[PDB]
RNA sequence: GCGCCGUUCCGAAGGGACGGGCGAUGGCCUCCGUUGCCCUCAGCCGAUCGAAAGGGAGUCGGGUUCAGAUCCCCGAAUCCG
RNA sequence: ACCCGGUGAGGCGGGGGGGCGAGCCGGGCUCUCGCUUCUGGCGCCAAGCGCCCGGCCGGCCGGGCGCGACCCGCUCCGGGG
C-alpha cells in the first residue's frame, strides 16, 4: 500500500542550523505610535497609586448582577425618535376626534435628581473618558443616600438610551409589577456598594510591578529564604 | 561586450552549456562538486560516529 | 448640575484625585504631537464657559507650547 | 577680533570629513539571538583598505537566521585574518582570532 | 491569526472614485488648435520653392505648439494628400515651419499649383 | 512670526505582482482580456532635484546650398517599443 | 517619568517538557544543557503525522485545520534613572 518515494523531510531548527519558520510575534512588532500609547497608559494605571476616588470605578457590578439590571432597565427605556412620532400621531387623532416613567440620563438630570432624592437606583458607567465628570458622584449618592452601582459599558448603558455613550443612569419610578425585583437589586447594590464605603474611601490603587520585576523580587526573596531556611536544619 | 548589447546577444552567446555556465568558471565549479560531496560525506561519518558514542554509552 | 462639582473639582489641583489626573494627562499629552485635534473637550464645563457648545461645527485643537 | 580657526572648524562645510571613497562604518553585527545564545559561521569575502583609515576591514558574509538571504557585515580586520576564513559570533563561540 | 513580520504597515483601505454631484466647468473647452489653427500660411520663399519643385514637399508655416503628428493630420485633412513625413524647425523669428514630404503618388508642385502658391 | 532645522532622523511612509476564489460586462460570450471584492505574497531607503566634459541602446557613405546638413536627397543599415 | 543604544522593534520573563552530571529511599529535589568548529559547497517559499470537507466514477481529482515550530504574560529588547 504505502510508497517508498514517500520521504520524511525534518527540519533542524538551531541555531545556525536550518532558518527560522514564520511564527507568531506579536509581542515584539514595532506598533504605532496611538497603540503603544494606549496600551502604557493602561500600564500606568496599573504602576501608579491611583487615589481611591478612581479606584472605586475598577470594581464593577459583576456579571449575574450586570444581567439582572440591564433586564429591569430595558421595562423604562426611554422612547425612540420614531415612536415620539407615534405617539404625536396618536394624541393628535385624540385631539382630532399620565405618562409612563423612563429612564433618565446624562450626569446633569441624575445629579440634580440625587441632591433632590428622586432617584431609587444610580447606574454609574465604569469608563467615562474624562473622569472628573463623575468621580464626585458615588460619594454624592452616598450622602443623599441613593443606591448607587457601577456598570462595566458606558457603551452598553448608552444602549438603554439609544445613543453612542451615557455617562450614568437613574431609576426615579418604576411599575407595581416591576417593582419587588429593583427592591432586590436595591438590597444587593447598596450592601455591594453604600453600606461598604469606608473601605472604598480608603482603598488606593494600582502600584503593582511588572510580572519580569515581580518574577525579579520573587526570585531574590525565595532564594533568601532557601538559603535562610536550609541552615537551620 | 557593453551590458545593454547584451539584449541584443542570442542565449548561446552570453552563456556557457554547464552547470553554473557563463557566471562561474570549470575550475570552481569542480571544486565546488568535490566540496559539497565531501562536506556531506564527512557530516555521514560525524553522524555515525554519534550512532556509535550513543552505542558505547 | 454637575457641572459646579467639575468646577470644584478642578479648583482643587493639588489634591490626591487631580494630581494624579493632571500627572496621567500631561503625560498622555506629551507623547503627542505640538499640535492635534482632539475629539472633544477634556474640560467640557471650562469649554462651555468660554463659549463652546457641542454641536456640529465646533473643533477643539489640543496644541503644546514650549516653555519659558 | 575674528572668529579663530579653531572655532570655525565646528561649522563645518570646509572642515567636514572626506567620505567620498570609503567603503563604510566598520560595525560589529548587531545582536540577535544567535550572538546571544550560540554562535553563528560567517566567512571573509575579501579584506580591503578605507581611505582615512590605517586599519584594513573585512567583508565578512553572514547566512541571515530569519530569510534565505545573505548578510554582509564590514567588521574591522584583526591581524593575521585571511580570506576565506570561518569567522564565528556568539556566546558560544571559541577563544581563537577574529571570532567576536 | 498570527503577525509574520516584526512590522506594521499601514493596512490597505478601500478607496473609491469621484462621483462629482456637479461638474466643475459647464462645458469642455473646444479645442482651439485646430486644423485651420495650426496651418498659417505655406512659404513662398525661392529656397521653399526649390524645395518644392525638387524634393517633393511642402514648406508651411505652423503653430508653434505643433507635434509631427499633428501636422501630419493637418496637412492630411486640409489638403487631401498624405505624407511621407514632416521635419520641423523653430525659427529665430519664433514661428515653427515643417517641411512636409510626401508620398510619391502626390506632386508637389500640382498641389502646390492647387493652394495657390507658384 | 515670514519660516527655520533636519533627510532616515520621535512616521499606520506598499495603491503593486504570481497563483487560488467570488461576480460583471465584450468578442463566431469558445477562450482570452477589461475590471470590482476576498485569501495569499512583498523589504529596502527615503518625495524630488543635481553633469549639453561623468554613466547612458542605436547612422554610415556619396551628392546637394548664396547661406543647413552624420538633420535634406540617393544608397546602404541599425536600435528600441 | 526622563535619557541613551540596537533592530526590518525576530525567539524577553516565568513555567512545563526532554537529556546529561551530584546527593537519599522506579520516585521528590538544586543546578547545568537544549542540538551548527577539519574544508572559500548547499540551505527559503514544509516533509511527515492526525482530524475534517467538497466534485466524479472502493478507486480519481482538487481543498481545510492542528501538530510539526510548547504554554502563559503588562512594558520591543538592553543600559542608565
Ligand atoms: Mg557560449
Ligand atoms: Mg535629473
Ligand atoms: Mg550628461
Ligand atoms: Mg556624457
Amino acid at each position: 500500500v504505502v510508497n517508498p518515494l514517500f520521504e520524511k523531510r525534518p527540519k533542524n531548527f538551531g541555531i545556525g542550523q536550518d532558518i527560522q519558520p514564520k511564527r507568531d510575534l506579536t509581542r515584539f512588532v514595532k506598533w504605532p505610535r496611538y497603540i503603544r500609547l494606549q496600551r502604557q497608559r493602561a500600564i500606568l494605571y496599573k504602576r501608579l497609586k491611583v487615589p481611591p476616588a478612581i479606584n472605586q470605578f475598577t470594581q464593577v457590578l459583576d456579571r449575574q448582577t450586570a444581567t439582572q439590571l440591564l433586564k429591569l432597565a430595558h421595562k423604562y427605556r426611554p422612547e425612540t425618535k420614531q415612536e415620539k412620532k407615534q405617539r404625536l400621531l396618536a394624541r393628535a387623532e385624540k385631539k382630532a376626534a399620565k405618562r409612563p416613567p423612563v429612564l433618565r440620563a446624562g450626569v446633569n438630570t441624575v445629579t440634580t435628581l440625587v441632591e433632590n432624592k428622586k432617584a431609587q437606583l444610580v447606574v454609574i458607567a465604569h469608563d467615562v473618558d474624562p473622569i472628573e465628570l463623575v468621580v464626585f458622584l458615588p460619594a454624592l449618592c452616598r450622602k443623599m443616600g441613593v443606591p448607587y452601582c457601577i456598570l462595566k459599558g458606558k457603551a452598553r448603558l448608552g444602549r438603554l438610551v439609544h445613543r453612542k455613550t451615557c455617562t450614568t443612569v437613574a431609576f426615579t419610578q418604576v411599575n407595581s409589577e416591576d417593582k419587588g425585583a429593583l427592591a432586590k437589586l436595591v438590597e444587593a447594590i447598596r450592601t455591594n456598594y453604600n453600606d461598604r464605603y469606608d473601605e472604598i474611601r480608603r482603598h488606593w490603587g494600582g502600584n503593582v510591578l511588572g510580572p519580569k520585576s515581580v518574577a525579579r523580587i520573587a526570585k531574590l526573596e525565595k532564594a533568601k529564604a532557601k538559603e535562610l531556611a536550609t541552615k537551620l536544619g | 561586450v557593453r551590458p545593454k548589447v547584451l539584449m541584443r546577444l542570442s542565449k548561446t552567446k552570453k552563456h556557457v552549456s554547464r552547470a553554473y555556465g557563463g557566471s562561474m568558471c570549470a575550475k570552481c565549479v569542480r571544486d565546488r562538486i568535490k566540496r559539497a560531496f565531501l562536506i556531506e560525506e564527512q557530516k555521514i561519518v560525524v553522524k555515525v560516529l554519534k550512532a556509535q558514542a550513543q552505542s558505547q554509552k | 448640575g454637575a457641572y459646579k462639582y467639575i468646577q470644584e473639582l478642578w479648583r482643587k489641583k493639588q489634591s490626591d484625585v487631580m494630581r494624579f489626573l493632571l500627572r496621567v494627562r500631561c503625560w498622555q499629552y506629551r507623547q503627542l504631537s505640538a499640535l492635534h485635534r482632539a475629539p472633544r473637550p477634556t474640560r467640557p464645563d471650562k469649554a462651555r464657559r468660554l463659549g463652546y457648545k457641542a454641536k456640529q461645527g465646533y473643533v477643539i485643537y489640543r496644541i503644546r507650547v514650549r516653555r519659558g | 577680533g575674528r572668529v579663530i580657526r579653531g572655532q570655525r572648524k565646528g561649522a563645518g562645510s570646509v572642515f567636514r570629513a572626506h567620505v567620498k571613497h570609503r567603503k563604510g562604518a566598520a560595525r560589529l553585527r548587531a545582536v540577535d539571538f544567535a550572538e546571544r545564545h550560540g554562535y553563528i559561521k560567517g566567512i571573509v569575502k575579501d579584506i580591503i583598505h578605507d581611505p582615512g583609515r590605517g586599519a584594513p576591514l573585512a567583508k565578512v558574509v553572514f547566512r541571515d537566521p530569519y530569510r534565505f538571504k545573505k548578510r554582509t557585515e564590514l567588521f574591522i580586520a584583526a591581524e593575521g585574518i585571511h580570506t576565506g576564513q570561518f569567522v564565528y559570533c556568539g556566546k558560544k563561540a571559541q577563544l581563537n582570532i577574529g571570532n567576536v | 491569526k498570527i503577525r509574520t513580520s516584526p512590522t506594521f504597515r499601514r493596512p490597505k483601505t478601500l478607496r473609491l472614485r469621484r462621483q462629482p454631484k456637479y461638474p466643475r466647468k459647464s462645458a469642455p473647452r473646444r479645442n482651439k488648435l485646430d486644423h485651420y489653427a495650426i496651418i498659417k500660411f505655406p512659404l513662398t520663399t525661392e529656397s521653399a520653392m526649390k524645395k518644392i519643385e525638387d524634393n517633393n514637399t511642402l514648406v508651411f508655416i505652423v503653430d508653434v505648439k505643433a507635434n509631427k503628428h499633428q501636422i501630419k493630420q493637418a496637412v492630411k485633412k486640409l489638403y487631401d494628400i498624405d505624407v511621407a513625413k514632416v521635419n520641423t524647425l523653430i525659427r529665430p523669428d519664433g514661428e515653427k515651419k515643417a517641411y512636409v514630404r510626401l508620398a510619391p503618388d502626390y506632386d508637389a508642385l500640382d498641389v502646390a499649383n492647387k493652394i495657390g502658391i507658384i
